[PDB]
RNA sequence: GUGUC
DNA sequence: GACGAATTTGCGTGTCTCGACACG
DNA sequence: TGACACGCAAATTCGTC
């Protein structure tokens, strides 16, 4: 009795195995059919073969899907310079506060090649250049600290040291994957995202 | 033609031309659906079709 | 109590009224459209059921804010089943000033016969209506309906040579859609809508009215 | 005497069965109604149920009573939360771009053989998706030109 | 004249030219490189893409119908 | 028609 | 009081209803 | 053996002579 009610939820799911395949292949020629011509121009615009607007943006930001790192977006900031902070130790150069960081940050920031992005991005890593400053100033005041830069406690210093010569190559690594992160001009957008929902 | 008892070749079907439609590739799916299937040259004339 | 229900919904579509007429662009106080229960109740009285608050004394008057001389109606009829001359009788009565644009809440369903003799006439007056059932709440501010803007014709054209294409490769809207029939826009113009995130922000799309 | 129980006394005809669901939390209490039909701009018409708060799960209701733009987001809702109880991951993008196939020409459509016939414009492209003989013969006596792109 | 276009090389166009460059090469095309002993001339095709050696010119159609030149050695090969 | 994925 | 016009609803019919390989 | 989009058609109501 126990054999007979363990092999008859055996059937139960043989018999769903073989079934599913007809209309989920059914399901996937006749999306395809409808996205397959669907392809992105070279002025970030998405296009049938009429030549009628679609969408004025792929998504609203021109973003391949593929290349992004973490749960939608571009990239992480954090993870990138938790990389950034071990892969160029050099104790030759000393340590500095929040109030000239922010004026570093935003003086670095007024640059020739930083203003070909969107400022959204740019307001999205000064919410998060902002909040790193935040992080020093209570660990700081928490020990006791001045930032002159002469105290006998050497090892106070190493606990949370932002360097002004990393953290130029941070922003400059962060810009230059979003360049990358850009959906490529000319990706055939439709057939792509219609065996999304395939598999 | 179809069958290995009459030396046949494989088919191309759908959802495989799909795979390479995704990836954006024109001159492999013009190559092997008419360079090494069927190529064949024609006439017409221009007056009347 | 039933009136009292009765006056509710009544409130409820006048100040949905005058929300749509302040928002379309005519010139409205706040007082007006904010009015209280009891704001409303020294303006017109309650009880009896349709007594001294007729359907024939709810009729206002908007002026258009840019343009002096430009004045709209917007009407009840008293009647709960539409006819073919009790239409014409209202239109013909404001016909006799200088009017041209007027609005119609129908109560209860709508004639068609009434609705194809409308359609008959609109070279000079314009007359369209809108159920009470349908104008029981905002449509703009309910959840999740993008912000629509009318926009104009020299940014249609600035627009068109921004992106290099024709108003056909636009995407059209409907003209009987309710957002359309709110905004009365029919075919020839462009409306920007405002898609709200926080994510990255709020981004802009432009659709075209057929 | 066999249609005065079919004769209703209140409420809304093809509305069928509602619930209250309680939603708690640490300190805090809802009560959500669950109206089980189809006439969105009726059960929102009403005194308690607030209006400006209130959704529907057909595509065509919330079509017909709120508009087009407000349909592309119910069908982004409907699709992200048919996906995430089956423990799928899918971006945000992939059903942005679907949900404005069905919507650019101001009609929600769907992706049938009648659907296809009006979204696209191509002659022998219909032809190799469902019945031939009509389109053909359709093409055949209009006449028309087609580019092939 | 300004360029409306992003400077980032596509892959796109990437396996295009080296298909065309591949093409050509066998074709007994005079070389832009010392190559070294070695056949198939797909694989020293990338080579004159390393080096920026390679004399084909992009030209990207925009959709009313603009064209834009834009150089092999202009581009930035990214990797 | 049978057999496998 | 009686006749032409337009609306809503029960009922008639056509199309498919994933791929691949091998053998008799 | 499910899907509903097309026509085809009869019961019925507002309207005006
Ligand atoms: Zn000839």
């Amino acid at each position: 009795t126990e054999f007979f009610f363990h092999t008859m939820a055996g059937r139960e799911g043989l018999v769903d195995t073989a079934v599913k395949t007809a209309e989920t292949g059914y399901m996937q020629r006749r999306l395809v059919k409808s996205l397959e011509d669907l392809c992105s121009q070279y002025d970030l615009t998405v296009r049938s073969s009429t030549g009628d607007i679609i969408q004025f943006i792929y998504g609203g930001d021109g973003l391949d899907p593929a290349a992004m790192e973490g749960k939608d977006e571009p990239l992480e900031f954090k993870r990138v310079l938790d990389n950034i902070k071990a892969v160029f130790p050099c104790p030759s150069e000393p340590a500095l506060s929040k109030n000239e960081l922010i004026l570093t940050t935003e003086s670095i920031m007024k640059k020739s090649e930083f203003l070909c992005c969107q400022d959204s991005f740019l307001q999205e890593i000064k919410k998060f250049i902002k909040g790193v400053s935040e992080k020093i100033k209570k660990t700081r005041d928490k020990y006791g600290i001045n930032d002159n830069g002469t105290t006998e406690p050497r090892v106070l210093y190493q606990l949370d040291r932002i360097t002004p010569t990393q953290v130029e190559k941070f922003l400059e690594t962060c810009r230059d994957k979003y360049m990358r992160a850009q959906m490529e001009p000319g990706s055939a957008v439709g057939a792509l995202c219609a065996q999304s929902i395939g598999e | 033609t179809e069958g290995r008892s009459r030396d046949g070749g494989l088919r191309l079907g759908e959802m495989e031309r799909d795979c390479l439609i995704g990836y954006g590739a024109s001159m492999l799916l013009l190559e092997r659906l008419m360079i090494s299937s069927d190529a064949f040259e024609v006439d017409v004339c221009g007056q009347c079709g | 109590m039933d009136d009292e229900e009765e006056t509710y919904r009544l409130w409820k579509i006048r100040k949905t009224i005058m929300q749509l007429c302040h928002d379309r662009g005519y010139l409205v106080t706040q007082d007006e459209l904010d009015q209280t229960l009891e704001e409303f109740k020294a303006q017109s009285g309650d009880k009896p059921s349709e007594g001294r608050p007729r359907r024939t004394d709810l009729t206002v008057l908007v002026a258009h804010n840019d343009d002096p001389t430009d004045q709209m109606f917007v009407f009840f009829p008293e009647e709960p089943k539409v006819g073919i001359k009790t239409i014409k009788v209202y239109c013909q009565r404001m016909q006799e000033e200088n009017i041209t644009r007027a609005l119609i809440v129908v109560q209860q369903g709508m004639t068609p016969s009434a609705k194809q003799s409308l359609v008959d006439m609109a070279p000079k007056y314009i007359l369209e209506q809108f159920l009470q059932q349908e104008l029981l709440i905002n449509i703009t501010e309910h959840e999740l309906v993008p912000e629509h803007v009318v926009m104009t014709k020299e940014e249609v054209t600035e627009l068109l040579a921004r992106y290099k294409l024709r108003e056909n490769q636009l995407p059209r809207i409907q003209a009987g859609d309710p957002v359309a029939r709110y905004f009365g826009i029919k075919r020839g113009q462009v409306v920007k809508i405002i898609r709200p995130s926080e994510t990255a922000g709020r981004y802009i799309t432009y659709r075209l009215v057929q | 005497k066999e249609d005065l129980p079919k004769v209703v006394v209140q409420g809304i005809p093809e509305v069928s069965r509602a619930v209250i669901h309680i939603d708690e939390q640490s300190g805090k209490e809802k009560y959500k109604l669950l109206v089980e039909g189809d006439n969105l701009r009726a059960v929102m018409a009403t005194h308690g149920v607030k209006g400006t708060r209130t959704t529907s799960n057909n595509t065509y209701e919330v079509e017909k009573t709120l508009g087009i733009e407000a349909a592309r987001t119910t069908i982004i809702n409907e699709i992200q939360y048919t996906m995430v109880n089956h423990g799928m991951s899918i971006d945000r993008r992939h059903v942005m771009l679907l949900s404005d196939l069905m919507t650019y020409k101001g009609e929600v459509l769907g992706i049938t053989r009648f659907g296809l016939a009006k979204m696209k414009e191509s002659v022998l492209m219909l032809a190799s998706f469902e019945k031939t003989a009509d389109h053909l013969f359709d093409a055949a006596y209009f006449g028309q030109k087609d580019s092939v792109c | 004249q300004k360029r409306i276009t992003t400077p980032y090389m596509t892959k796109y166009e990437r396996a295009r030219v080296l298909g065309t460059r591949a093409l050509q090469i066998a074709m007994c095309a005079p070389v832009m490189v010392e190559l070294e002993g070695e056949t198939d001339p797909l694989l020293i095709a990338m080579k004159e893409l390393k080096a920026r050696k390679i004399p084909i010119i992009i030209r990207r159609y925009l959709p009313d119908g603009s064209y834009e030149d834009w150089g092999v050695d202009e581009l930035i090969i990214t990797d």
